[PDB]
């Protein structure tokens, strides 16, 4: 009961 | 059905970095779900104490990589990934910290990568809080163990 997420590694 | 254990050693130093608000972003070596199979890696963050909602969390993402078999494999990628931080105590008193995700083939993250590593990863910004680490023996001999298990076909 925790959702995974798309994460761009360049949005840093 | 590939399994990879990522041994992150010298972990106290990465923690000391995070405490000083120096970013910590590390990537696992690339591993294959099979030979033939997909190439993947993990990306791990220690979010800074200054990092808004996810301060002091371990972030854990899976990334798709250009692999020797890419032209023979079906795309987009589809499967079930299990991400686990291993509790390094003896089996009776052991509880791993674990999440299971479904690689949904419509995400950008699971399309066939066109550069060495797909920048779009897929995982958990708030995978595990750093203070949860101190609740069991997750760090043993200065080493965290991050296991990735891909059920594909």
């Amino acid at each position: 009961s925790q959702s995974p997420t798309e994460d761009d590694e360049n949005e840093s | 059905n590939g399994i990879y254990i990522w041994k992150i050693g010298n972990f106290g130093m990465h923690l000391k970095c995070q405490e000083e608000e120096k970013p910590v972003v590390i990537h696992s070596p690339g591993f294959y779900t099979g030979k033939p199979g997909y190439k993947l890696c993990m990306r791990l963050h220690l979010q800074l104490p200054t990092a808004q909602r996810c301060a002091n969390y371990i972030s854990l993402f899976v990334h798709t990589m250009q692999g020797e078999y890419d032209s023979h494999l079906p795309w987009p990628f589809q499967g079930t990934i299990r991400l686990t931080i291993l509790d390094q105590s003896e089996a009776p008193v052991r509880q791993n910290h674990e999440e299971i995700m479904d690689a949904k083939p419509e995400l950008l993250a699971f399309q066939r990568p066109t550069i060495p590593r797909n920048p779009k990863g897929f995982g958990y910004v708030t995978f595990m809080h750093l203070e949860a680490l101190r609740q069991r023996t997750f760090i043993k001999d200065d080493t965290l163990l991050v296991r990735c298990e891909v059920s594909t076909l």
